């Protein structure tokens, strides 16, 4: 299948038509989406099968091929760029200083941007374009907003 | 059946639309992997 780094949309056809569950990354031969997304299943690519390798409910991530291999981290002062792929649209970037979520185990960066379930697995890049991170995994605000952690795995 | 199509590249754009607040909240995580806002 298609090997080439990039950012993928993650398809089904089990329910009516095509429908876009979410969106990865594909870095080093690996494929890096959030659990939430596959649930950990077995992916096609082209006429290729991608198997999960690593995965965690509770960090949200899965990686298949191999070991997570993103490790960028936001450096709590930039802006940053959701690289949001919406379903049926066209990918784009926007813009945005990400806010925090601070937890009882240490403070997280976050984006308040408001897109589909189906752009769950976005990429979060900084001005290198490097991915910092997967947007789709947060909460909903007071006045009703969506805003996601900027989630990211540890490279071992 | 799940699948993957390619939708681009991996870029920082020059002149990006620029949008969204920055909000300081506290949360909690809990084992499923579910964001839940503390008050
Ligand atoms: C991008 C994912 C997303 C967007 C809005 C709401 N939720 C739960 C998830």
């Amino acid at each position: 299948g298609e090997t080439t780094d990039g950012v993928y949309r993650v398809m089904t056809r089990r329910l009516l038509g095509s429908t876009q569950v979410g969106v990865g990354v594909m870095q080093e031969g690996v494929f890096h989406t959030m659990w939430h997304v596959t649930k950990g299943a077995a992916l096609r690519s082209g006429e290729g099968r991608l198997d999960p390798y690593w995965g965690d409910v509770k960090q949200d991530l899965v990686s298949y091929c191999g070991p997570w291999k993103l490790d960028a981290a936001w450096d709590g002062l930039s802006e940053v760029q959701l690289l949001a792929v919406p379903p049926g649209e066209r990918a784009k970037n926007i813009q945005t200083l990400p806010g925090i979520f601070k937890t009882k185990d240490g403070d997280i960066g976050a984006v308040a941007l408001d897109y589909p379930a189906g752009t769950s697995g976005s990429p979060i890049l900084d001005k290198c374009g490097r991915v910092i991170g997967l947007y789709g995994n947060g909460v909903v605000i007071k006045n009703g907003s969506y805003v996601s952690a900027i989630t990211q795995g540890k490279r071992e | 059946d799940m699948y993957i199509e390619r939708a681009g590249d991996i870029t920082w754009e020059k002149d990006a639309e620029v949008t969204g607040n920055s909000p300081r909240l506290d949360v909690a995580l809990d084992e499923s992997g579910d964001f839940s806002l503390v008050e």
